[PDB]
């Protein structure tokens, strides 16, 4: 639709490329399988990135001249989720990497000496403050910004 | 040299110390005592042996002439001793002078530590411009 | 046209450098902490250690992004 | 074991090449080595880039003297 | 004890290393006399292999209070 | 065996038993879904 | 300066703290009152190179001293030969 | 093709300025070197020991810069 | 180290930080000590002054 062209219900480029290319992967008129059990481009390879036929799914997915397909994700015509869908999903992944990298750390610094406890690992990975991130409603989208890590401790 | 032959620290041959630069200026040299026969480490990679007499080894320059100490004190010895040779006399009497063995007390000779004002906030950068009327030579 | 863009591309680059460095000679030989304070070239000094850091935040993310995209479509 | 080099001092009697070398990158830095005021200095850089100018001329004369009488035009 | 010994002590200089942060103190001097009392002691470290160093009351800015 | 307020140690690198497998499983993710570049959704 | 790069600190008690650095520092001069009182900086400094030596042990909290001095003999390097 | 190169532009005057900035923004001083001055610009290396200490004057890092502005204005 | 030398444990060491020149590892936290360990870990100036071993 945008600067490249229209996706997979038509895109002559792309088309080609399917076509040779792969299937040249053909390119051996035979090599030796007649029943043959171990070869196994004969068997996807191809068509697990081939039986991706006229259908990848459908994707939209843009696709310029040669007919590689561009990512675009301004968020109208189709393409939306090249991105946030996996943008938000990079955010929330991480951020709960390090939730707990401000946690199985702001949970030792106390008792009696602790002065490198962290050569060795007290809960492995933390296994305690663990779920702390999905258990993350909110968290510190507030708690954060409010008390505790508050502008005093700032 | 033999006419005077006058020796004291003990060699054989060596490419490692003295050479033109200690004729044309400044000398340096070092003198010690010993109990006995004892073979040593040397300054200038060799190694030979002691006795006595002066006890009284010449040497190129004086960083090279206390090394014995900082092995030859781990050796036996109160005396180790390193002067200055010129090509005629004085001034600079290096370890002559007063007392010995830097940390004791007699006087206090130079040193300072301070400059104009101490440690303290140099965020202050350099100050005047260099001018011929404001105690900056010190 | 194409080694006339670069004399001025090198250079220019060349330069730039050079400014930057002569705007940390100014705070060494020069400046004077009493005589600029409160005064907004200090606080410029005083709230630097974010500087560096808010700037190479930049780069690392600016770095093993590009890196990633250039390896996998190589 | 004598003195030259005509400004700077610590690097004027100093026996070894270091004489050399950094003499001929100390040159440019006016303001403070011996020889230099605050009223120095400024005019030290002054009549030095009047010194330029000029050099920027007899590259461009040159540029337009190799040609007009070889090299088409 | 009684009013305040070597209870919780900031620094303030600039050059020290744990200069803004608070570390733990000892022994701080007692007679009316010189300019570098106080040892202060605190977990990190620093620069040279070993750090447990002596500022002094001019200063110690603890600052409230 | 383990209740609650932090647990038991481990090693250097139990790294070693984290890049190799958790990680792994999603080569694991990534053959099940041979193939990404969007995803549909659950 | 022309050997100029302080070491000082604020003890200049000198056991199990410095000693090493090839003739330049004879010390040990009690100012009127510094703990193990012996104090300072450096007694005459023209005569050796530039260590570093000179801290590397017992601290200079602040600096620590290295080659700054320009001003360069030749004693003052090993190499005037 | 143009939206990496445009994002290798990008971060090479960042890298090479969080090292200019950087290396400005304290030819003064730092918890390693605190009292780094007088001389401030190109007094290269210091004595071993602290934690090991180099190429920081204000100008070994204008030394260190002119190689990124060798790799961007490239 | 120290614990438990001489004779009177079996009990091996596992826990109480460091080992390898003797204002060791301090107590005090670092890093560069993480560089060391593997790198000089094979060497000999520290296990024992004593050859003996180190062949053995
Ligand atoms: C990679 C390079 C880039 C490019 C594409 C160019 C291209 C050009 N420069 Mg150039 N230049 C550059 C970097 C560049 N420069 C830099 C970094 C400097 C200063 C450090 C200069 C200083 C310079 C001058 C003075 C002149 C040019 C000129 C030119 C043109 C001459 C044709 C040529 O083939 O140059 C090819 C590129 C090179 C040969 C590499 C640069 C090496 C030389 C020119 C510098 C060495 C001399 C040194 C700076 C001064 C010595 C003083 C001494 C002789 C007394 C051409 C457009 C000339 C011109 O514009 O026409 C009148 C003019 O001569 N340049
Ligand atoms: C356009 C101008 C501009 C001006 C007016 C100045 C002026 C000054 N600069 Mg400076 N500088 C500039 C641009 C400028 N700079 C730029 C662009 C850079 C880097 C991009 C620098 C990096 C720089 C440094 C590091 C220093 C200065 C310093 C100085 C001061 C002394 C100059 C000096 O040391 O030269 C004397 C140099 C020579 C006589 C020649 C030796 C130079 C070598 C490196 C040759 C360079 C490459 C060369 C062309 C290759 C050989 C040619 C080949 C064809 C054979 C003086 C205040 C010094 C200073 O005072 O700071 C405290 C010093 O620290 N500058
Ligand atoms: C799987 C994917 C791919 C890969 C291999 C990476 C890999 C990396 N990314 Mg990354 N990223 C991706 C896709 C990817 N990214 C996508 C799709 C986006 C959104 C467009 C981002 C946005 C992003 C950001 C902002 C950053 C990274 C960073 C990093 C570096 C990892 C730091 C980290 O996450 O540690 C574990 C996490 C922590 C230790 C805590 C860090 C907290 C971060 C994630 C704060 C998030 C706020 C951010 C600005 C979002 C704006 C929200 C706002 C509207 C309020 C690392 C090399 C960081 C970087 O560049 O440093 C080199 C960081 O700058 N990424
Ligand atoms: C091609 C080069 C090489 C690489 C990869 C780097 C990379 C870097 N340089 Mg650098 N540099 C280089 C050559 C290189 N430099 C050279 C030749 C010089 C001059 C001699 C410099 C002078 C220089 C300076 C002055 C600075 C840097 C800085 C940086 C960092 C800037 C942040 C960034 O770009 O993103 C981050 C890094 C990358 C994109 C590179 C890849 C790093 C990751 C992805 C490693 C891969 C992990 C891998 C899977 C695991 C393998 C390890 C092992 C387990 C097998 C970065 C680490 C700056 C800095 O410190 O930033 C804070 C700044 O200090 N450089
Ligand atoms: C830094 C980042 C960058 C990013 C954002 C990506 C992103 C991606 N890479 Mg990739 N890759 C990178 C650097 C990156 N790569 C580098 C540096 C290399 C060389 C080591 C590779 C080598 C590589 C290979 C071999 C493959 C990928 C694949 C993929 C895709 C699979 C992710 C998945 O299975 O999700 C599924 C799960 C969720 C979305 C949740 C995804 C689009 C895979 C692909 O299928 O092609 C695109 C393929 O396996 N990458
Ligand atoms: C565009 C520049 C050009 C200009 C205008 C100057 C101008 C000057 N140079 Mg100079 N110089 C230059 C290029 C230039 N230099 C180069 C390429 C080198 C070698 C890399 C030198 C090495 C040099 C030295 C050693 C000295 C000068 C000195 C001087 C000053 C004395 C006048 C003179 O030497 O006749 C004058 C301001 C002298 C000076 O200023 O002392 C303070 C000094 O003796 N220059
Ligand atoms: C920090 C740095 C300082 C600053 C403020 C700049 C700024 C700039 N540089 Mg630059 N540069 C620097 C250091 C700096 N540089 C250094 C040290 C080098 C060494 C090579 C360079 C080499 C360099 C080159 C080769 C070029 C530039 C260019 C530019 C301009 C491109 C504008 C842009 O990127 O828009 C990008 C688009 C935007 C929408 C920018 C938005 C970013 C916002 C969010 C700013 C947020 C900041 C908080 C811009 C004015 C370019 C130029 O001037 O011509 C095109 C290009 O020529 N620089
Ligand atoms: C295409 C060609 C151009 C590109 C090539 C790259 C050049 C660009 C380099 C970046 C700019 C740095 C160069 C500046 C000159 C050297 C360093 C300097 O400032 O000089 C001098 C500085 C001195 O540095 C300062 O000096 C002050 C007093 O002047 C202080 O007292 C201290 O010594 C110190 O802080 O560093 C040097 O010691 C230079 C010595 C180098 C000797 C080499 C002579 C060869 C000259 C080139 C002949 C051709
Ligand atoms: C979660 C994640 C991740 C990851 C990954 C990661 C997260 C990675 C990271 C990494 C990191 C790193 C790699 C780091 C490194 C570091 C460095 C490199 C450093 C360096 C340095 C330092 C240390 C300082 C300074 C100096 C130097 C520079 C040396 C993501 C996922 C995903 C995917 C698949 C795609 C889509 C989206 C999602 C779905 C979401
Ligand atoms: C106007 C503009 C702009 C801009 C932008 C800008 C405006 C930029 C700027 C830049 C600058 C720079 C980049 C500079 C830098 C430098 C510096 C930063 C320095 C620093 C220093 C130091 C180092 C220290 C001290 C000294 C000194 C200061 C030197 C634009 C406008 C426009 C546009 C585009 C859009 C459309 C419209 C128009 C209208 C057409
Ligand atoms: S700090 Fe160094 S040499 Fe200075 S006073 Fe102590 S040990 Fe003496
Ligand atoms: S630090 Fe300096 S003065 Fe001290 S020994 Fe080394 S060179 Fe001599
Ligand atoms: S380490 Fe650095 S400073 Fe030290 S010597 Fe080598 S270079 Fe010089």
């Amino acid at each position: 639709d945008i600067a490249g062209l229209t996706p997979c219900k038509e895109s002559k480029q792309f088309a080609k490329r399917e076509k040779q290319a792969l299937k040249k992967l053909q390119a051996s008129l035979k090599l030796y399988a007649d029943d043959s059990a171990p070869a196994l481009a004969i068997k996807a390879t191809m068509e697990k990135t081939k039986k991706r036929f006229d259908n990848y799914g459908k994707y939209g997915l843009l696709c310029g001249s040669d007919g590689l397909p561009h990512l675009i994700v301004s968020g109208d015509q189709r393409h939306w989720g090249e991105f946030i869908t996996p943008g938000i999903l990079f955010l929330y992944i991480a951020g709960w990497i390090g939730w707990v990298g401000r946690s199985y750390l702001i949970a030792i610094r106390d008792e009696k000496k602790p002065t490198q406890k962290e050569i060795i690992i007290d809960v492995p990975l933390a296994s305690s403050l663990l779920f702390r991130g999905f258990s993350w409603p909110v968290a510190a989208y507030r708690e954060l910004l409010n008390g505790e890590l508050v502008d005093n401790n700032f | 040299e033999l006419d005077p032959n006058t020796p004291s620290p003990i060699f054989a041959g060596s490419t490692g110390g003295l050479l033109r630069k200690a004729q044309v200026e400044e000398f340096y040299v070092i003198t010690w005592e010993s109990p006995k026969e004892q073979i040593f480490e040397m300054p200038t990679g060799g190694a030979a042996i002691m006795r006595e007499g002066p006890n009284l080894l010449k040497l190129a320059r004086k960083e090279q002439c206390l090394a014995l100490g900082t092995r030859l004190r781990s050796k036996y010895k109160i005396k180790y001793q390193f002067y200055r040779v010129f090509p005629s006399g004085e001034v600079q009497y290096l370890h002559p002078k007063d007392g010995v063995y830097p940390e004791k007390v007699n006087p206090g000779r130079q040193g300072v530590g301070l400059n104009m004002r101490s440690i303290g906030k140099n965020v202050s950068p350099i100050e005047v411009k260099f001018t011929g009327k404001q105690p900056y030579d010190l | 046209q194409a080694a006339l863009y670069t004399h001025h591309q090198y250079i220019a680059g060349f330069i730039m450098t050079g400014a930057f460095a002569h705007g940390p000679i100014f705070f060494i030989r020069d400046y004077n902490p009493e005589q600029n304070a409160d005064n907004v070239l200090a606080r410029m000094l005083e709230h630097k250690e974010a500087i560096i850091s808010h700037l190479s935040w930049a780069s690392l993310f600016l770095g093993f992004h590009t890196l990633g995209l250039y390896v996998h479509n190589d | 074991a004598l003195r030259i080099p005509r400004f700077s001092q610590g690097i004027a009697q100093d026996p070894t090449t270091r004489r050399i070398w950094f003499g001929i990158a100390t040159a440019h830095d006016f303001e403070s080595h011996d020889d230099i005021t605050e009223g120095r200095l400024y005019q030290n850089i002054f009549a030095s880039h009047f010194g330029q100018l000029a050099i920027i001329f007899l590259w461009t004369s040159g540029n337009l003297f190799h040609v007009a009488w070889q090299g088409n035009f | 004890i009684g009013p305040k010994r070597g209870s919780k002590v900031k620094i303030l200089r600039r050059e020290s290393y744990w200069f803004k942060n608070v570390g733990s103190v000892v022994a701080v001097d007692q007679d009316p006399k010189t300019r570098y009392p106080v040892v202060v002691r605190f977990a990190k470290v620093n620069y040279a292999n070993i750090s447990t160093n002596n500022y002094a009351l001019d200063e110690v800015e603890e600052v409230a209070a | 065996m383990r209740d609650f307020k932090t647990y038991l140690s481990v090693a250097p690198v139990l790294s070693t038993l984290w890049f190799g497998s958790l990680a792994g499983l999603l080569i694991e993710i990534n053959r099940f879904f041979p193939d990404a570049l969007t995803f549909p959704f659950f | 300066m022309s050997h100029s790069v302080k070491i000082y600190d604020t003890c200049i008690g000198c056991t199990q703290c410095v000693r090493a650095c090839p003739t330049d520092v004879l010390e040990m001069i009690p100012w009127g009152g510094c703990k193990a009182k012996q104090i300072a900086s450096a007694p005459r400094t023209e005569d050796c190179v530039g260590c570093k030596r000179c801290e590397s042990a017992c601290p200079t909290d602040f600096l620590s001293v290295r080659v700054y001095l320009w001003h360069e003999t030749t004693r003052s390097m090993g190499l005037a030969y | 093709g143009d939206f990496l190169v445009h994002h290798a532009i990008a971060l090479g005057l960042h890298t090479t300025t969080l090292i200019l900035v950087k290396g400005a923004l304290d030819a003064r001083g730092s918890k390693l070197m605190p009292d780094k001055k007088d001389f401030g610009y190109s007094f290269p290396c210091d004595g071993p020991g602290r934690g090991g200490t180099c190429d920081i004057s204000a100008w070994d890092d204008f030394y260190l810069a002119v190689f990124w502005m060798l790799n961007t204005i490239g | 180290l120290v614990d438990r030398d001489p004779i009177k444990t079996s009990f091996e060491q596992w826990a109480k930080p460091g080992h390898f020149s003797r204002t060791i590892a301090k107590g005090p936290d670092t890093t560069t000590w993480i560089w060391n360990l593997h790198a000089d870990a094979h060497d000999f100036d520290s296990h024992t002054s004593d050859l003996e071993e180190i062949s053995r």
